[PDB]
DNA sequence: CGATCCTCTCGAT
RNA sequence: UCGAGAGG
């Protein structure tokens, strides 16, 4: 309460850039402050590269919380949503 | 006829057109069923808005109206063989770049229109010269032009310079 | 800038070498492009160059007074008898090849001015200083190495990028930023703290 | 305010010709185009450095200290 | 104030090389020759002479930018020729034509008056 | 080459800019516009030389 | 005046039409005139068609404005601006002006309405009525010095 | 007699004019560029002043003081300070001068390059003396005193190239025309009415033969004649200038060409 | 002598002026087709005579070379540039004691002149170089 | 291949339209007095009068980078004046059978009109137009 | 106002800005002393650790180096001055205030603010000289040039602050703009100019030239391409070379008047996988246009393949016209001696045209039309045939102008140049204007003391006959004057409002942005739009297309 | 400093606009840009 | 009750 | 601070 359950989830599939911005950016801090990685590198040492890597190999564990204009709110893992841009 | 929609159809046709090497002389392996049912098709997995509910459902149709009006147009029965030359795997290649493309042209939930809106109408007003106008060649085409006219709009202005009344 | 409403900088600065000459040995001290010419329709900056070519040869002042009777035909007439074509053009060849260019050169002097404010004069550059007394944000003017004002119209810009942390990182974290104790009955900056 | 050392578009030594210019067109009578001529100063870069110059050092030398 | 001294033009710093061989990633018997503090005299005296040899494929110079003064040159040689003897025979065709240029004028040079 | 025709105020030298007015004792006549009641309007700036 | 007009062939033609302009407006009167198209009449003054067509036909009327001023100096601005602009007059029923009488007087927060004009009298008036502000506006955010919802911010991101 | 062949036309003590016949365009380049900015000469460098009561500032007289030509006929056995083993300047790799006058006159009493004096051992080779080409025999002004005013100071001039600066350019101007007729076709002729009447003659159409006519544009024709006038400032002779062109080029070819041995 | 009069614009209401004097008072009836088109006499029951067209301008327009060749627009910029070109600005400078003193190290006086200069004293005290100008296309710098 | 088209063509007029390099010619075939030609030829390299009876062909044959026609061991398809080497762009049919193909040469234009050349010249890249005396 | 919605912040730099044609789209040149002076701080990881110990001991003086070091607890290391500066090991968890080096992204920005086009995220490129640089093509959306603009640069503190950079505001991911829905970015100046001058079909080039060209395009697959002849030497078109710089896969067909898909006049667009076929390239083909080869590369190969685009176009083509050159004189206004006779007959019989019609106002003959004063009709008559005059001469001028006049040239690529110039330049200024009106009797019945009573003549009301090449009269000048003076009071005046519509737009407009239900509404919830636009689509994802079923015969539909 | 000695300042009914009074006697051309411009003019 | 934005400099109490 | 001049 006040939520809305994963069945019924009306709200966009897809990944926002607003969205994919705000996800990139967290992580890079996240990796930046020493953070466990979860992606074999590949001679990789920047944090937004790395970040960028772990979305496009779906292993970021992060979730989006969708707000609606009457207050309630969507729940989506990064893991769920599809990333077309 | 020429106006702003999303998907350039011409583009994936010519990019089909080259991609799947068509050939001119060899007649196509379509099927007058593939066509009609096919563009009847495309025009269902089209989403802006999706649910399950006639109101919304309804929004969504109202929508895709002027687009599906471009599609049905483009890809007709007739045009799809005779102008394009399309082959099946040529044609079902075009159906699916659409519905993508399409699904990509939508505004991002977050995007500030508002400012975007301003911003937009802004800058070309600040690039209007000439605050008179260039229909200064006959008398009676004499009204309030340019950033005079901006301002009576936007201040909703109870007494105009050039009130006129245009009648057919 | 030159006599005819003609603003620019430098935009770099090359030796006699790769710069492009004359066949008699002739480099310009300037160049500048042909597209200042015409949206700005500056005819006797053009016209200038002309008389001021036939004046250095001949060893005489260019009379450039407004109403008189110095047609560009005159002009014309006296520098061909000088040798060089009529209209102010001359073969040029390219400084790093040596091959002459396709197109003749509108080569001869053209009386220049040095303007005040020079680079050096204007550079500023700011990462954390001096701050305002009353307001506790950056200082005014290079001079007193402040910072440089993001306006309301840099504000919006942000906005409409829809980049809210970077907005709120310039009003923060660059700039401003305070920490203050609220009470949650006044709502206030009541809260006497008496830190460690 | 004094001949400049050399024609600054070509390199052609000038501050060694000011003198033998100002001679000519005083005591040889002759016009400025000639007087130029004499010197060798066959370009008009060249040129404009010596019949272009505000000789300003003779106006400076004639304050006391 | 940001202006780089005057000497940077002609002098080699410290680990700068003058030559830099690269081998070319987009074709066979190709290589990229980065020439350090030197200009437009060397560019396209040794790339216009390089074209001169019936074994070179491509010779071209690029001056990349000119606050610098770098260039890259490219060559591609005939299989069963390495391309930086082509860049030692260019280099000898200009030295040769050069001494051959300054015998000539003095000869003629000695055969004036004033 | 100087040619004068400005103060030093305190080792500051200081031009004075002529100042635009309109020439008194001049008789002028002006419409008013549709709403006001004077259709027209005759003034005099009169000040003493 | 020059209409685009189908012909009975189906191709579109060039048909020259008389058409009348006046100095002046008196929309509800001059539309009831027998011979005119009461149809498709037009006033350049938005405000007189929206008291006698309705604010839907005002909201068009004042989009014909805009474009109008936009078009006439060799501009081109995409429908949905213009759009976005008419409708946010439109909206509250009537026209409501881009000025301080306009939109500053409407339901919004104190803090987001005192940063555009009369900003000491609006929190003056804010503190007499004792106004409650949801701080969801921009503005209020960028006072506050906080992550305004603003695409980026306009949803929380958890673990 | 192998590749290039040469043609003097014009030989004085200043300039030189001649044919620069059976040579590529980017060498008859290559070489005029290095004639302007790469042979090494000798020029003022630093200037040190102990009294200066004239109306020129300080840097404007030590500025024009670089610009006065100085022999460097024998500037190849002279160092260039940076590779020289001392602490700034010696012998080896530089040349002292001394420049004292002083407004002994009522009148005007003015400052030449023949004012200058050599101060550091020369060891006999010709360098230093600063280049007068005036008949009066006072090669160029350096400053105007009037009668309190006095100028003392002491001046090091250096080895170097005009790529570094141009006062270091034996160089001057260089004159430069191939195929006067445009038989190549390398130009194209803006007019009006007739590109023939339009555009004057060179005295080099007179070396070469007209376009002849009604004839096929020569295709695979290519540019292997030259015309040229070099002109020396007077700090290396005119005939050194074109051979020191010719060996500072040949100079750096081989650096090329000893650099694939070092590696 | 009465040979001149000091007119203002209240009495150059009820005078009618000539801008050349012999070219607006001699004879009527050849043309050079590179000169500008010249109206005529017209009116020919003239008071006075203008000194010098050219005399409409002031001191920063009268720096302009043909003026008269160029857009209007142009010629207001130019003038408010001149004001901010370096040069020398006095003789005396070496001795006054002043904020801020720009100085150019060898001002040439232009070789393109307006007989107007001579009075402003600008061939004697000039602002700027006689520059050697290419116009083209070069690097694209 | 080999060839895939070959005709003797004769000049019927020639227009430098604003260039002084470039000419369009229009040539009928001596033999097919249905055949056409339209092409932008190079006067500069091989003039061209306004009645020459030139011989013309279209050949494909002699994917990679170009090298320098060193003559060590080489020897191209051509005993002709000019060659050109262009690209299909359009094949358009005007009535019937009558075809009409369409090449450009680095934007050097050519249309030829006839009928026979149906199993013949096809969308390829590569396209050799050869023309002697 | 002046203090919480917009304020003087750290971590900024300004400077005069100057045109780079070596730099890329979305770099920026930042002079040494800049870069030398702004941080960034970098938290001790890893994977950096060695980089920065490396940076540290180069110090605050050496540019790859850094300024402050920071320990846990907060305190700050100054590498300038501490006497520990010269060892300083590192530890994990320690921030390191960096100099700003290459590739960063930067908030590079131009006032006056009004579009997210004046604000973008740029590639730092650290470099010599005192002024920022930038790509001519980014001097659109900014409305910057170089006749001494000063611009502003701010640099991100955090991780997340730089990726809302580089995702969000980068130069690349701004080609397309939302506003017109076209690109807001092309090829301009010589390189607009040398396209059209390259692109000729006269336009051939040679081996040593074609290598040279080649090799300037970075992109390239390294494979020279086979020459369009193959006979008496092998040439290359300035179209084979240019079709280098665009990529595979791009489609692109215009048609302009001619275009006979056979193009004679070599007009329209043709454009093939990565070749064109024909027509020359122009503003039309590589400008902002709605069609242009930019909106095409820009959505088929993406924002950053399009940007490597613009860098490739402007090798090619500056360094071909650094080597073929192009000039402007004081002959390209000389407009024939023939064309000059029937310019001024022009001009006299439009004299004569309007003498008649005084003639006849003057008799009373002459009868305004309803609505109109006999006086207001007999005006607006004179002044048309006073811009028929200044127009018909003007297109006798432009008529004359031969393919090699260098204004023409501008024009015809669309570098610089209207008619407009080409007429007043070479033919005949024409008519002036003060309150959309010809020259006002300023003066009691008359405009200058050199005129008689009540005389309407064109000359004496503000007709300038002459051209700027023929030169003003005395009259023709001061007339010209008041009515550019009118330009500069408007210029000011118009700047002035619009800065004041501008805040009051924005203002009003602050809260609206689309939510997650494609609602359009506002900072209380209130709905605008149900879909953005009547369709929820966005702006820059758009492009005007033909509705085929709309137009044409009843007959043509059907077949 | 000549142009700035012969300065004319306008306080505060079209005074931006070259009159046509002003022939010979206030220059046509000399005049700032924006702030005051017309207002502040040059004999 | 607003009347562009941002930037620079000097001088005076 | 208030005041003037200037730059885009
Ligand atoms: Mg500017
Ligand atoms: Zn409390
Ligand atoms: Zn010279
Ligand atoms: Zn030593």
């Amino acid at each position: 309460e006040k939520a809305i359950p994963k069945d019924q989830r009306a709200t966009t599939p897809y990944m926002t850039k607003y969205e994919r911005a705000r996800i990139l950016g967290t992580r890079a801090l996240q990796i930046s402050m020493n953070a466990p990685v979860f992606v074999d590198l590949e001679g990789e040492t920047d944090p937004l590269r790395i970040a960028m890597k772990e979305l496009a190999e779906k292993k970021i564990p992060l979730v989006i919380r969708r707000y609606l204009p009457d207050g309630s709110f969507e729940d989506w893992s990064v893991e769920e949503l599809i990333v077309d841009l | 006829a020429n106006w702003p929609l999303p998907v350039n159809i011409r583009r994936i046709i010519q990019n089909a057109q080259q991609t799947f090497h068509i050939d001119h002389t060899k007649p196509s392996d379509l099927t007058i069923k593939d066509i009609v049912l096919g563009v009847k098709d495309l025009q269902e997995n089209l989403l802006v808005l999706r649910g399950k509910n006639e109101i919304i459902q309804n929004a969504q149709r109202d929508a895709v109206t002027l687009f599906c009006c471009l599609l049905r147009s483009r890809l007709a029965t007739r045009r799809v063989l005779q102008e394009y030359r399309l082959t099946k795997q040529a044609f079902d290649w075009v159906l699916s770049n659409i519905e993508a493309q399409f699904l990509r042209s939508v505004v991002h939930p977050g995007e500030m229109v508002g400012v975007l809106a301003a911003q937009s109408i802004g800058e070309p007003a600040t690039q209007m010269t000439l605050n008179t106008f260039h229909f200064a060649g006959v008398a009676s085409k004499k009204v309030t032009s340019g950033v005079p006219r901006l301002k009576e709009i936007l201040n909703v202005a109870k007494n105009m310079k050039t009130p006129s009344l245009t009648v057919y | 800038a030159s006599r005819h409403g003609q603003k620019g900088t430098i935009g770099i600065t090359y030796r006699r070498e790769d710069m492009p000459f004359t066949a008699e040995g002739i480099v310009p001290d300037l160049i500048i492009n042909p597209h200042a010419i015409p949206s700005r329709m500056t005819v006797a900056h053009l016209i200038e160059c002309l008389l001021s070519k036939v004046a250095a040869l001949s060893g005489n002042e260019g009379d450039a007074s407004p109403f008189t009777d110095i047609t560009v035909e005159g002009i014309s007439k006296l520098l061909r008898e000088h040798g060089y074509q009529s209209r102010g053009f001359e073969v040029m060849y390219n400084g790093h090849t040596g091959k002459k260019l396709m197109a003749q050169i509108f080569f001869g002097p053209t009386y220049y001015q040095r303007l005040r404010h020079m680079v050096d004069d204007k550079i500023h550059a700011r990462a954390r200083g001096p701050m305002q007394v009353l307001t506790r944000q950056p200082v005014e003017g290079r001079s007193r190495d402040g910072g440089l004002r993001f306006g309301e119209m840099e504000r919006d810009c942000m906005i409409a990028h829809g980049a809210a942390s970077f907005l709120k990182e310039r009003l923060m974290e660059a700039s401003d930023a305070f920490r203050v104790h609220i009470c949650g009955i006044c709502g206030l900056m009541t809260v006497i703290a008496k830190l460690n | 305010m004094i001949v400049p050392v050399r024609c600054f578009s070509c390199g052609k030594v000038v501050g060694d010709k000011w003198e033998s210019y100002l001679n000519l067109l005083q005591e040889d009578e002759l016009d400025e185009g000639t007087a130029l001529s004499r010197l060798g100063l066959k370009r008009y870069c060249c040129r404009r450095m010596i019949l272009t110059h505000v000789d300003l050092i003779e106006k400076f030398l004639r304050y006391n200290p | 104030m940001n202006a780089p001294d005057r000497f940077e033009l002609f002098l080699l710093g410290e680990g700068e090389s003058k030559l830099k061989i690269d081998p070319d990633t987009k074709a066979p018997n190709a290589v990229v020759i980065t020439f350090e503090k030197e200009d437009h005299t060397l560019g396209n005296l040794i790339r216009a002479e390089l074209l001169n040899d019936r074994k070179v494929l491509f010779a071209a110079y690029k001056v990349e930018h000119p606050f610098f003064a770098r260039f890259k040159l490219r060559i591609q040689t005939t299989e069963g020729y390495d391309p930086k003897d082509a860049l030692k025979n260019a280099c000898n065709s200009i030295i040769n034509k050069l001494g051959a240029l300054k015998t000539n004028f003095e000869t003629e040079w000695n055969l004036q008056t004033l | 080459f100087d040619m004068g025709g400005y103060f030093i105020i305190n080792g500051s030298e200081k031009v004075l800019i002529a100042q635009e007015r309109s020439a008194g004792n001049i008789v002028q006549v002006f419409k008013k516009a549709a709403p006001s009641p004077i259709s027209h309007v005759a003034e005099i700036r009169s000040a003493l030389e | 005046y020059d209409r685009k007009v189908p012909s009975p062939t189906g191709e579109y033609v060039k048909e020259p039409e008389w058409v009348l302009e006046t100095d002046g407006v008196n929309l509800s009167e001059v539309m009831t005139v027998p011979g005119i198209d009461p149809t498709r009449i037009y006033t350049n003054s938005f405000i007189d068609i929206m008291e006698v067509l309705g604010i839907e036909a005002g909201r068009a009327a004042l989009y014909k404005e805009v474009y109008n001023v936009i078009a006439s100096d060799g501009s081109y601005v995409n429908y949905r601006h213009m759009a976005l602009l008419v409708d946010v007059m439109t909206t509250q029923g009537g026209l409501t002006s881009v000025t301080r009488h306009g939109f500053n007087r409407s339901n919004t927060g104190a803090l987001m309405r005192c940063s555009f004009e009369e900003t000491v009298e609006i929190l003056f008036e804010a503190g007499a009525s004792a106004e409650l502000d949801d701080c969801r506006g921009v503005s209020e955010n960028v006072i506050l010095g906080q992550m305004a919802p603003i695409g980026t911010g306009a949803f929380d991101v958890m673990i | 007699e192998e590749g290039p062949q040469v043609k003097i036309r014009e030989a004085s003590k200043d300039n030189v004019d001649f044919i620069l016949s059976n040579v590529d365009l980017a060498m008859a380049n290559s070489l005029r560029r290095v004639m302007i900015a790469e042979i090494p000469t000798l020029a003022i460098d630093s200037v040190e002043v102990e009294t200066n009561t004239t109306v020129l500032a300080d840097e404007f007289i030590a500025h024009r003081l670089g610009l006065i030509p100085l022999q460097s006929m024998d500037i190849e056995q002279l160092e260039y300070s940076r590779d020289c083993f001392c602490e700034d300047h010696c012998d080896k790799c530089s040349v002292v001068l001394t420049l004292q006058a002083f407004g002994e006159s009522e009148s005007t009493t003015n400052v030449y390059s023949k004012d200058l004096v050599i101060v550091s051992n020369l060891m006999g080779r010709n360098i230093g003396h600063p280049i007068i080409q005036d008949k009066e025999g006072n090669g160029v002004l350096i400053c105007k005193l009037r009668k309190g005013q006095e100028l003392k100071l002491t001046c090091v001039a250096k080895k170097g190239i005009a790529k570094e600066h141009a006062k270091w350019g034996p160089a001057a101007a260089i004159e430069f025309e191939y195929d006067p007729w445009n038989k190549l076709k390398h130009t194209d002729y803006w007019y009006e009415q007739d590109s023939a009447k339009e555009w004057p003659q060179s005295k080099n159409c007179e070396y070469e033969d007209p376009p002849n006519e009604g004839d096929p544009f020569d295709y695979k024709a290519q540019a292997d004649t030259f015309y040229m006038n070099v002109e020396s400032v007077g700090s290396i002779p005119v005939d050194q200038v074109v051979v020191r062109g010719i060996d500072t080029l040949q100079k750096k070819v081989a650096s090329i060409l000893l650099a694939l041995t070092q590696m | 002598e009465g040979l001149v009069e000091y007119i203002d614009a209240e009495e150059e209401e009820s005078i009618l002026i000539a801008m050349q004097p012999e070219d607006l008072e001699p004879a009527e009836a050849d043309v050079d087709p590179a000169k500008r088109i010249r109206v005529s006499h017209h009116a020919t029951t003239f008071t006075h005579c203008e000194i010098h067209p050219s005399m409409i301008l002031g001191v920063a327009a009268s720096i302009i070379p043909f003026p008269d060749h160029n857009q209007s627009p142009r010629n207001t910029y130019q003038s408010a540039m001149g004001k901010q070109a370096m040069g020398v600005f006095l003789t005396n400078y070496n001795v006054r004691m002043d904020t801020m003193a720009n100085i150019l190290y060898y001002p040439q006086k232009p070789l393109g002149t307006t007989r107007a200069m001579e009075y402003l004293k600008f061939r004697e005290l000039p602002a700027g170089q006689n520059a050697i100008v290419a116009i083209a296309c070069y690097s694209g710098y | 291949s080999n060839t895939l088209f070959d005709d003797i063509f004769q000049v019927s007029e020639v227009d430098p339209g604003r260039y002084n390099k470039v000419c369009r010619i229009e040539a009928a075939s001596t033999t097919q007095d249905q055949c056409k030609l339209t092409l932008d030829i190079n006067v500069e390299l091989f003039p061209v009068a306004a009645q020459d009876s030139l011989t013309v062909t279209i050949a494909s044959s002699l994917t990679r980078s170009w090298r320098p026609p060193q003559a060590g061991d080489r020897s191209l398809a051509d005993d002709y004046d000019y060659v050109m080497y262009g690209t299909a762009y359009k094949f358009e049919e005007v009535s019937k059978d009558l075809i009409a193909v369409y090449y450009s040469f680095g934007g050097l234009l050519m249309r030829l009109e006839g009928n026979y050349r149906n199993l013949n010249n096809l969308k390829q890249e590569n396209a050799y137009l050869l023309i002697r005396r | 106002r002046g203090n919480l919605m917009g304020k003087r912040v750290d971590f900024s730099a300004r400077t005069v800005i100057s045109g780079d044609p070596n730099l890329e789209l979305d770099q920026v040149g930042v002079p040494k002393s800049i870069a030398k002076t702004l941080t960034y701080p970098e938290v001790v990881t890893p994977y950096n650790i060695d980089r920065l110990t490396q940076l540290v001991r180069n110090g605050p003086n050496e540019h790859p180096g850094a300024k402050y070091v920071i320990r846990d607890s907060g305190d700050r290391i100054d590498l300038r001055y501490s006497k520990r500066a010269g060892d300083i090991q590192l530890q994990y968890g320690w921030k390191v205030e960096r100099h700003i080096m290459d590739n960063d992204p930067v908030l590079f920005n131009r006032q006056p603010s009004l579009h997210k086009m004046s604000m973008m995220a740029h590639r730092v490129k650290v470099i010599p000289y005192s002024t920022f640089r930038l790509n001519l093509s980014v001097t659109s959306p900014y409305n910057a040039d170089f006749d001494g603009d000063e611009m502003n640069l701010h640099v991100p503190q955090s991780e997340e602050t730089r990726a809302e950079l580089s995702q969000l505001c980068a130069v690349p991911l701004q080609i397309v703009s939302p506003q017109s829905n076209k690109p807001c970015m092309g090829i301009v100046q010589d390189t607009l100019c040398g396209i059209r001058k390259l692109t000729l079909r006269d336009t051939f080039i040679e081996l040593d030239q074609v290598l040279n060209m080649l090799y300037w395009v970075p992109d390239w697959d390294g494979v020279i391409p086979t020459p369009a002849i193959i006979k008496p030497k092998p040439l290359w078109s300035g179209k084979q070379i240019l079709s280098v710089a665009i990529p595979n896969g791009i489609h692109l067909q215009r048609f302009d008047e001619g275009t006979t898909l056979l193009s004679p006049k070599d007009n329209g667009m043709l454009i093939i996988d990565g070749q064109i076929i024909f027509g020359v390239v122009e503003k039309k083909t590589v400008g902002s246009s709605n069609g242009g080869l930019i909106h095409v590369v820009t959505r088929e190969k993406g924002p950053q393949v399009c940007a490597k685009l613009f860098g490739n176009i402007q090798k090619v083509v500056n360094f071909w016209l650094l080597h073929n050159g192009f000039s402007t004189g004081i002959g390209d206004t000389i407009a024939d001696g023939p064309t000059m006779r029937e310019i001024t007959e022009t001009i006299a019989e439009a004299k004569k045209k309007v003498l008649d019609v005084t003639k006849e106002a003057q008799a009373n003959l002459l009868t305004a039309k309803h609505g109109m004063t006999l006086r207001e009709s007999f005006e607006d008559n004179v002044v048309r045939f006073l811009n028929e005059a200044r127009d018909k001469a003007g297109r006798l001028a432009e008529v004359n102008l031969k393919d090699l006049n260098n204004v023409k040239q501008m024009v015809m690529a669309g570098s610089k140049g209207s008619f407009i110039n080409i007429a007043q330049m070479s033919a005949c200024v024409g008519q002036q204007s003060v309150e959309g009106k010809r020259i006002a009797f300023g003066f009691v019945d008359r405009t200058l003391p050199h005129f008689s009573k009540d005389d309407y003549s064109p000359e004496s009301k503000g007709f300038v006959e002459n051209s700027y090449l023929r030169g003003l009269t005395p009259q023709e000048f001061f007339f010209h004057a008041m009515g550019g003076r009118e330009g500069l009071i408007d210029t000011a005046v118009k700047t002035a409002e619009t800065g004041y519509i501008q805040r009051r737009l924005v203002k009003a407009l602050e809260d609206i942005m689309v939510h997650y239900d494609n609602t359009t509404r506002n900072s209380l919830g209130n709905v605008i739009q149900f879909i953005y636009g009547e369709d929820g689509m966005d702006a820059a994802h758009i492009e005007k297309q033909s509705l085929d079923t709309i137009g044409g015969s009843d007959a043509a539909f059907e077949k | 400093t000549l142009s700035h000695l012969r300065r004319t300042n306008t306080p505060i009914a079209k005074p931006r606009q070259l009159h046509n009074t002003h022939w010979g006697l206030v220059c046509p051309a000399e005049t700032p840009e924006g702030q005051a411009c017309g207002l502040v003019k040059n004999l």
